[PDB]
């Protein structure tokens, strides 16, 4: 159980370094930037 | 099965973390240079609990010498802790699953997690002091404890054990830096927001360790191993995620 | 309704700047922009997620989805 | 006799 | 008030293009998008979560901490 | 059509502000800037990408692309 | 000046959509909404944050921002 | 010009709501706000960005930029 916090992916490798993929995800989910300028 | 942590030396507290690991885990082939290794919790039947006699608490004198803990074998857990001069096992309400023979069983109300316990304890880890001093009084603490609920001082008494034991056989960072505290210079050892942060992540940790096959680094939130070295100094024993 | 629970299988970035996932062995489309990112998210990881929608035949639009920790 | 990382 | 502390159990992005997370059982929506990202962020990571609000009521709210713990 | 499909080899933000990939030995540009964040998160992830076109040749734009974690 | 120095020990997304950072013992905010993802990203990598302000007093605000991976 | 070509030293965000990056031991900023999360991930994954302007000098802008893997 305290294995996994979400999905069935434990890690990803980028450049030679290998990232837990949760950690990875929660950076690379950022919209592009311009929409904190243009509102609803 | 049982085991001795005897905190008579640096020496021995050291000896006494590695056989235990020896016993118990496997180290995985690809973090491991010479003796030291990373190494996974061997599988064993669900309820599978080994004892840890306490030792050693007086260096030049055999005493202090009727504490037992109770240590879920799977995940290093802590189910409670055992008073050998009345035969007394306090168990936390959570291990129910647990069963020790021979011993009078007092099954507590309070839950062994560690919000619980620094509720109760009115103490943060992060902060925390302990010392050889300490340790003796947490003795006395738990030799003195009866009754299905935990006290303030009981509490207190079970944070500094577990960081000392299971938390030490998990993390090579943690041993190494109570270790300190066992000299004949008596220091005290502090605990760090980062030694917080390795006990709160271990299943993080234990979950990305066996996939690692020669990597430049190994990133998990906010811990950051950049070579094997980082890695053996830190994490010792980890979980085994099938 | 639930139409889909699972892991993503695929998305698509759409000319017509919508965003499609498969889930469960169907379609669906979504125009709000910033689900993009957070769909990618879950994919890459393998998050289960919900598909919700009052039209669940695949192929449809959605723009109500669950992120579970399963 | 601590070695490396003990 | 602190209305929830704890990690996010689910979170879910709503036709009007609110936000819904759950934390201990209890399901708070936002309005805020830039909360969107953070949050799934914070349910990626385990981040707990301490959910301040007027009303801790399922109501709105639109102020959170996120710890590492 | 489907133009290329395989791993981002590179990728970069040009002074127009659109975007170019490099996929399978041949280069793409877009101008949706949502594409931005997803092509990047793939090329780091190891996603298999197809880029899809009414025109193939090397150089050309693209508005769609089928996101894989392979 | 250089305020403060250290991981991210805590955010806040504010009622006001301001955000706030806690580093080395000391709180600080800022307005910039562009701000508000980079400084999440740092705080859940373990980024080495430095707070560059005229009002270096903790509960000051900020729009200077230098991250480094240590 | 390719002015320069590294993994990324350190980020910074400006109080005029730009974008500093430092490779290989040179600063250049940036006024497109979508490079912000974009060279963020880049650093905190340590690609190799190369650095393309008419002006190399430190200190100068840019708003052109590759990114590459290992
Ligand atoms: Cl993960
Ligand atoms: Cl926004
Ligand atoms: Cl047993
Ligand atoms: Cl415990
Ligand atoms: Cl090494
Ligand atoms: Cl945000």
């Amino acid at each position: 159980p305290e294995c996994q916090i979400t999905g069935d992916r434990p890690v990803i490798k980028i450049n030679n370094t290998l990232w837990e993929s949760n950690t990875a995800a929660a950076f690379l989910n950022r919209k592009s930037q311009f929409l904190y300028t243009t509102g609803k | 099965r049982e085991f001795t942590i005897d905190f008579s030396t640096q020496q021995s507290y050291v000896s006494s973390l590695n056989s235990i690991r020896t016993e118990i885990s496997t180290p995985l082939e690809h973090i491991s240079q010479g003796t030291t290794s990373v190494s996974v919790i061997n599988h064993t039947p669900p309820g599978s609990y080994f004892a840890v006699d306490i030792r050693g608490l007086d260096v030049y004198q055999a005493r202090f010498d009727h504490l037992r803990l109770i240590i879920e074998q799977n995940n290093l857990y802590v189910a409670g802790f055992v008073n050998t001069a009345t035969n007394t096992f306090y168990r936390f309400s959570d291990f129910t699953h647990i069963s020790v023979p021979g011993v009078t069983t007092v099954s507590m109300t309070t839950d062994s997690s560690y919000t619980t316990l620094q509720r109760v304890a009115a103490l943060e880890r992060s902060g925390m002091q302990i010392s050889r001093h300490s340790l003796v009084s947490s003795y006395l603490a738990l030799m003195e404890f009866s009754g299905n609920t935990m006290t303030r001082d009981a509490s207190r008494a079970v944070l500094r054990f577990v960081t000392v034991t299971a938390e030490a056989l998990r993390f090579r960072q943690i041993q190494r830096e109570f270790r300190q505290a066992l000299s004949e210079t008596a220091p005290v050892y502090t605990m760090t927001p980062g030694d917080v942060d390795l006990t709160l992540n271990w299943g993080r940790i234990s979950n990305v360790l066996p996939e690692y096959r020669g990597e430049d680094g190994v990133r998990v939130g906010r811990i950051s191993f950049n070579n094997i070295s980082a890695i053996l100094g830190t994490v010792a024993v980890i979980l085994n995620c099938h | 309704a639930d139409c889909a629970k699972g892991k993503i299988e695929f998305s698509k970035y759409n000319e017509d700047d919508t965003f499609t996932v498969k889930v469960d062995g169907k379609e669906y489309w979504t125009s709000r922009w910033n689900l993009q990112p957070l769909l990618q998210s879950a994919q890459l990881t393998g998050m289960t997620v919900t598909i919700k929608s009052s039209t669940c035949e695949s192929g449809s639009g959605f723009a109500e989805v669950q992120f579970n920790n399963d | 006799g601590f070695g490396l990382f003990d």
